[PDB]
């Protein structure tokens, strides 16, 4: 309910390139600053012969919007022999995937092919740069010997990647073996460690990896999206991972050990070619300190009350629990054909309130299909399916669908306020847009009627002017606030205090303050967060037996609240927002006897 | 609150009354029935839509048996049988074919046999009267291939559903797509792999009789799929030589008006298979509403010449000659705020009613 | 260039026997196709009879053609083929010749069946 | 029916041309190569050499070089062989074929002796 879709940073880059295609944050251990990475797939690059190479851009944020490329490969094709094209970097996608872990920035090509050393040939293979320090080392784990469709030479490596805990890099190849998919682990620094330039297939010591099965399990594309989190007590973050096509493309989500790759779960759809497991994600959305498993369906078709077939999509959320088993639950999307369950971010505890929240996409929803997100937040039994904030893309198609939400990374905070930011891509219209997270107060609102027990006989006060005696009673209220994260000092409140307004407009109300002769009062208050509560207190008193539709009803007094939104805000205009989840309505009954 | 049916000139033999208005006021409901009667010996359009892929090649020599053999057994089902013919294989990219200039120009390893290059989808032969052009464009069928097993049959079909002026699809005539394969068929989001990240918007891209946007654009979803065969009026049968044959099968539940069966290893059964599945569809009948009104809610129910009820899509089974179905349909309104069309599924004859608030 | 090696030269049958012959290649003859691990070995099989062209039984070492009767069975893998007659009749005295098509295409020496008496 | 159509027999002299014809009849010619087959006179067969008529453009076998070259006529669905500077070792019956496998044929032959 708290980000800020109002005041956006928007990044843009070349016509074409698919700018926004895939984004991540990056955030080195010492920079005081941080950036944005924004991938650009078909971007054309100043390498030599190379076209729509592709290329990975480090963006600013403090300041100006600029974005520059990072020199990964800043070369073209190397030979093999003369005249004889050892690699073909052309139309490679490079950017297609990124991500990074502080420093460390792991940047795909999944398109990238070769030739092999034994006969001249176009493979598939896929190729990754990894930097870090001062250095950038190419890792390519299924470049090796092991060639042709029943070996890795159509593995596509790099086509889906994450980053394990443990300083190892997990590498989803989903055309290894006949597209039977496969898993490639190894560590950081075997990887930066182990290179040699002059050498195209390096073996590694610490390496981690899935295996050919029987054909029965041919073009299932294990590897297609993967995701990390411990999975079964061990202290190690194990491997995620999807496979789309799986048992008769119903789809399944797979778990390995992060430690020997035994398998240790099964997730499998329910629905033929609903692609379960297109995307995969893992978080603790309950505060059970279990990584719990979401799954998208992007496919699925909801039966309507005829049993009409709508293509809407799916996502499947299971919570871990400890006893080793998972409780499931299912989330639908909103729109048709808008693919919803296409993308899962987490967004770490965006809104502070102790659990974490997911961002999951629908690229094809909304008006002229601009595509949407929605924000689902957590809670102690799990996702809530009902999402708190939607957000939408502000841009037209021009030859495709912006496809807003296509690809999202949350839970980093770039504007330093406590509260994790979001970045979404949009990259059919090649742009990317990061939207802060507001801070969020929490109000403590009283409100109490001194004595509840009013009446016509008991007079205890006069009335200002002429000293008519009336029944009298005071109505107090008090407000104390405070947030999690930056947030003014300062916090500018209104409010106002209604008596007996709970009824038929034109009845009389029976309840005024004495000083005005109303039913109605405002406040301008100005309360320091995480003080005291700031009171205040009016004297009501009733009508007396003259003016009036009755002598035995309820009074309801209530009390209204809410934010000034002129004055609260932070050096960059960031507006903080009341908790969406608690009363800024409240009351209190008293009663006449 | 009423139901008003026309006492005008109807314009349909099958479904009728094909044009209703209502008036509806919030909290109201009305209803009417709606009579289905298929008809006997109707004009047929049956087009082959072809896998030529190689694994195929065993099979699609057995197609040269089929044009005279076929037109004799549907003259007992039909009145006039039309045949036409199209290919298709896979989308022309990496990885799905090699893109390695000597292996592209032969497209297959085999020397002895000369493959075509690889195509999404062609168009080969008109719908016509003319069996002998039918046979010829099957004889002069040159096998391809590919590397990856799967193939863009689905993409293929929704051209060939949706470009009625290329295929010489008629009004007149029970549109059936008989789709011939082994394999299973690729997903709208397998696409990934070859980088394309573009949605298939459902239209027509024909030039001459090649669909040319087989590169850049994804394979359509079984809910586009469904969606376009079903506003084409299109009865998709389903061919299927392999033990993929259960993974079509089984698809049946999410393709409404589809229907498959088995090639035997021999290939034994090529007419028998579409005849069979001719007289089967003849004979179920089921209805969908398109419902764009907002506020307005339908609830149809078929109700069987055997005395059994069932609803929605369900429909009724083993209808035949001189045998009406009956749809009970009702209208009810829960909110104020145009048209819905109810028909037959594979039928060319729909019912528009028009739904009129008073508020 | 992959040469093909076929024998024996001279083979001795009588009608009604089951009749075999073989083909083995220097090099592998199964190449990548429609199917994963189900490959296609680049392999026929032809009969000529004396005066006459030859005609095509079998191809892919395995499928038959159209009008072949069902006793030329062919099979095998990799470098080393076979082809059993079943019931070899007086009618199927012929040279049989083997010929592979994974690269530059090359027939064997022909193998010549004749009655024995 | 697809069928092969040969010229007849040919009696050359030692360093002559011959022009061996095969007419194709019954099929899209232009869809398919030809083959050239090699019969020696008590041997068995050795494939010379394709024509892609769909580019026009031959392959030969690496023994079959140099006095071996092949030309199209597509006008009347025809191919040739053409075998320069005759040697006594090319006395053989030459074959055209088609090798699709569900539609191949060959053609009666053409006798070629030189003296
Ligand atoms: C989630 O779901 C996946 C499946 O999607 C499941 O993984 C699969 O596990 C099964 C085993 O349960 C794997 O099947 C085989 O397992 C044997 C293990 O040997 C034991 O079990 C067999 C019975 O299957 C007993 O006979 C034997 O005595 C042991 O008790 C492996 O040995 C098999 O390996 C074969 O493939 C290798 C490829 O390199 C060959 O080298 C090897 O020789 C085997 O080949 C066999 O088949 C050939 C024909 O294809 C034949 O020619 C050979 O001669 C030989 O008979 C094999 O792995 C299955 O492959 C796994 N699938 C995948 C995709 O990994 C997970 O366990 C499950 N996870 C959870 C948590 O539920
Ligand atoms: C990258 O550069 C290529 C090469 O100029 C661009 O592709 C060309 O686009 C023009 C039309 O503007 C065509 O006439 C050329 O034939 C195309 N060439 C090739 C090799 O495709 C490409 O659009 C550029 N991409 C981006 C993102 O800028
Ligand atoms: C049906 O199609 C066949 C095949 O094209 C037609 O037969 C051809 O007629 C032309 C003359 O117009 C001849 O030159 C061809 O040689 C014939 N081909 C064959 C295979 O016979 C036939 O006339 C068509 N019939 C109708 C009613 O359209
Ligand atoms: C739906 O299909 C039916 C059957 O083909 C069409 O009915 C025929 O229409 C033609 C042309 O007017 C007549 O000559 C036939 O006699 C009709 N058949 C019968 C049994 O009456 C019908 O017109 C089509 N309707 C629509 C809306 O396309
Ligand atoms: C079509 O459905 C309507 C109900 O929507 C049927 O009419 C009802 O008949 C029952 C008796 O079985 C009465 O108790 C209800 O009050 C009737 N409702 C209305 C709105 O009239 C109607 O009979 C059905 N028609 C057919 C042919 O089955
Ligand atoms: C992987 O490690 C776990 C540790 O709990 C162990 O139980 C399991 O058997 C190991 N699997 C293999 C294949 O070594
Ligand atoms: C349609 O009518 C049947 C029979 O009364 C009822 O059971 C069903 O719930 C109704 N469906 C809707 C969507 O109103
Ligand atoms: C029902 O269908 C079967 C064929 O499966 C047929 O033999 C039978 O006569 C049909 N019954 C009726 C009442 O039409
Ligand atoms: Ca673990
Ligand atoms: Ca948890
Ligand atoms: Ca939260
Ligand atoms: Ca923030
Ligand atoms: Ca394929
Ligand atoms: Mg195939």
């Amino acid at each position: 309910f708290n980000l800020d879709v109002d005041s956006p940073a928007e990044y843009s880059g070349p016509e074409g390139s698919y700018f926004g295609f895939a984004v991540d944050f990056f955030v080195p251990s010492a920079s005081s600053r941080m950036f944005l990475l924004v991938g650009a797939p078909k971007a054309n690059t100043t390498q030599p012969g190379i076209v729509e190479g592709g290329q990975v851009l480090k963006c600013d944020w403090s300041s100006t919007r600029r974005c520059q490329p990072i020199e990964f490969d800043a070369t073209g094709n190397r030979d093999y022999a003369k005249d004889d094209p050892l690699e073909f970097k052309s139309h490679q996608w490079f950017g297609a995937s990124v991500r990074s872990k502080q420093d460390k920035i792991l940047a795909c090509a999944p398109l990238y092919h070769w030739r092999t050393e034994m006969k001249q040939e176009r493979e598939p293979v896929g190729t990754c740069f990894l930097q870090d320090g001062t250095k950038t080392v190419e890792y390519a784990p299924c470049r090796s010997q092991d060639i042709d469709a029943d070996g890795q030479g159509f593995c596509q490596g790099g086509f889906s990647i994450d980053f394990t805990k443990a300083d190892r890099v997990l590498l989803g190849g989903p055309g290894s073996f006949y597209w039977q998919g496969q898993l490639i682990s190894d560590q950081v620094a075997e990887i930066v460690s182990k290179y040699d330039p002059n050498v195209y297939s390096i073996k590694y010591n610490n390496q981690l990896a899935t295996r050919t099965a029987q054909a029965i399990f041919d073009d299932s594309y294990l590897g297609y999206s993967v995701a990390v989190g411990d999975f079964n007590g061990d202290g190690i973050d194990d491997f995620v991972s999807g496979v789309p096509r799986a048992a008769r493309t119903l789809g399944m989500v797979y778990i390995y050990d992060g430690k020997n790759m035994s398998s240790l779960y099964n997730f499998t759809g329910e629905q033929m070619a609903a692609y379960f497991g297109f995307s995969v994600a893992a978080t603790d959305i309950n505060g059970d300190d279990y990584a719990d498993v979401f799954i998208g369906a992007p496919l699925f078709m909801d039966r309507g009350s005829d049993g009409k077939l709508q293509e809407v999509g799916q996502v499947s959320v299971s919570l871990q629990r400890a006893s080793g088993d998972f409780q499931t639950t299912k989330l639908n999307g909103f729109e048709v054909f808008a693919r919803f369950g296409s993308a899962i971010a987490p967004l770490g505890d965006l809104d502070q309130d102790g659990f974490n929240d997911i961002a999951i996409a629908a690229p094809y929803g909304g008006e002229d299909k601009k595509g949407i997100v929605y924000i689902f937040n957590g809670r102690s039994t799990g996702l809530n399916a009902v999402p708190s904030q939607i957000l939408e893309g502000q841009w037209a198609a021009r030859s495709m669908p912006p496809s807003f939400g296509y690809s999202m990374k949350g839970a980093t905070d770039i504007d330093k306020n406590g509260y994790p930011d979001l970045i979404v891509g949009a990259f059919g219209v090649d742009r990317a847009i990061l939207y802060r997270a507001r801070p969020v107060i929490t109000v403590n609102a009283g409100l109490e009627v001194y004595p509840s027990i009013l009446n016509q006989d008991n007079k205890t006060c006069s009335l200002p002017g002429t000293a008519l005696k009336v029944s009298c009673f005071n109505v107090r209220f008090c407000l104390k606030a405070d947030g999690k994260g930056v947030l003014p000092r300062k916090l500018n409140f209104q409010v106002e205090l209604l008596l007996d307004k709970l009824k038929q407009k034109g009845a009389i109300r029976r309840a005024l303050f004495l000083y005005s002769r109303s039913p109605s009062h405002s406040k301008n208050m100005t309360i320091s967060r995480g003080g005291l509560m700031q009171c205040e207190e009016l004297i009501a008193y009733l009508r007396d037996e003259s003016e009036f539709r009755d002598k035995l009803t309820p009074i309801t007094i209530f009390m209204e609240y809410r934010l000034d939104y002129r004055t609260a805000a932070d050096t960059t205009g960031l507006q903080p927002i009341l908790n969406q989840f608690t009363p800024a309505n409240i009351s209190r009954q008293a009663h006449i006897l | 609150v009423h139901v008003i049916i026309p006492t005008e000139n109807e314009i349909n033999t099958q479904v009728t009354p094909g044009e209703v208005s209502i008036q509806l006021r919030p909290g109201a409901e009305a209803n009417f029935m709606l009579k289905v009667h298929p008809l006997k010996k109707y004009p047929v359009d049956l087009y082959y839509l072809v896998d030529v892929s190689a694994s195929m090649h065993n099979n699609i020599e057995k197609l040269n048996s089929v044009g005279n053999d076929l037109s004799r057994k549907m003259a007992f089902f039909s009145r006039d049988f039309r045949l036409g013919f199209g290919s298709y294989v896979d989308k022309t990219v990496s990885p799905y074919i090699s893109i390695h200039p000597e292996r592209i120009h032969n497209q297959c390893s085999d020397y002895n046999l000369d493959c075509m290059p690889p195509h999404g989808y062609i168009h080969v032969l008109s719908l016509t009267e003319n069996i002998t052009e039918f046979e010829k464009a099957v004889h002069r069928q040159k096998i391809s291939g590919n590397i990856d097993t799967p193939e863009g049959g689905f993409d293929a079909m929704l051209q060939a559903a949706v470009c009625e002026s290329h295929i010489g699809w008629r009004k007149e005539a029970k549109r059936l797509l008989l789709v011939m394969t082994d394999q299973t068929s690729h997903l709208a989001l397998d696409s990934k792999l070859a980088g394309i990240v573009v949605p298939n918007d459902g239209n027509c891209h024909l030039k001459n009789n090649v669909y040319v946007k087989s590169t850049t654009m994804e394979h359509p979803s079984l809910g586009q799929l469904s969606e376009k065969l079903i506003d084409n009026n299109i009865n998709v049968i389903f061919a299927v030589q392999g033990k993929q044959f259960h993974w079509y099968k089984d698809l049946l539940p999410l393709l409404p008006g589809t229907i498959a069966g088995e090639i035997e290893s021999k290939a034994a059964n090529l007419n028998n298979l579409v005849v069979e599945a001719y007289q089967k569809l003849i004979s179920e009948v089921k209805v969908q509403v398109e419902n764009q009104v907002q506020g307005i809610y339908f609830n149809i129910t078929a109700i069987c010449p055997d005395g059994s009820r069932k609803p929605g899509m369900e429909g009724c089974r083993n209808v035949t000659s001189n045998d009406e179905v009956l749809f009970n349909v009702t209208v009810t309104m829960k909110k104020c705020d145009n048209y819905a069309i109810i028909k037959p599924i594979g039928f060319n004859e729909t019912a528009k009613i028009h739904i009129h608030r008073n508020c | 260039d992959i040469v093909m090696t076929q024998s024996p030269s001279s083979l001795a049958v009588s009608a009604g026997e089951k009749v075999t012959m073989s083909c083995k290649s220097s090099q592998s003859l199964l190449g990548r196709g429609d199917l994963g691990r189900l490959k296609k070995n680049a392999l026929a099989w032809y009969q000529q009879k004396p005066g006459q062209s030859p005609r095509l039984l079998i191809y892919w070492a395995s499928t038959r053609e159209s009008g072949v009767p069902d006793r030329f069975t062919g099979s095998g893998s990799g470098t080393d083929f076979t082809l059993t007659i079943s019931s070899v009749q007086a009618e199927d005295l012929a040279v049989y010749y083997c010929k592979q098509s994974y690269n530059l295409l090359s027939f064997g020496a022909g193998t010549k069946l004749e009655l024995k008496a | 029916q697809i069928q092969l159509v040969q010229s007849g027999p040919e009696l050359k002299k030692p360093g002559e041309t011959v022009k061996i014809s095969c007419k194709a009849s019954g099929y899209t010619f232009t869809d398919y190569s030809m083959h050239w087959v090699k019969q020696a006179p008590g041997k068995g067969l050795k494939w010379v050499a394709r024509i892609n008529t769909e580019t026009g453009e031959p392959t030969f076998a690496d023994d079959f070089r140099g006095r071996f070259a092949v030309s199209l006529e597509t006008s009347a669905s025809t191919a040739y062989l053409q075998i320069n500077n005759l040697k006594n070792e090319d006395t053989a019956t030459y074959f055209c074929a088609i090798f699709y496998y569900g539609r191949d044929s060959w053609g009666q032959g053409t006798t070629l002796t030189v003296s």
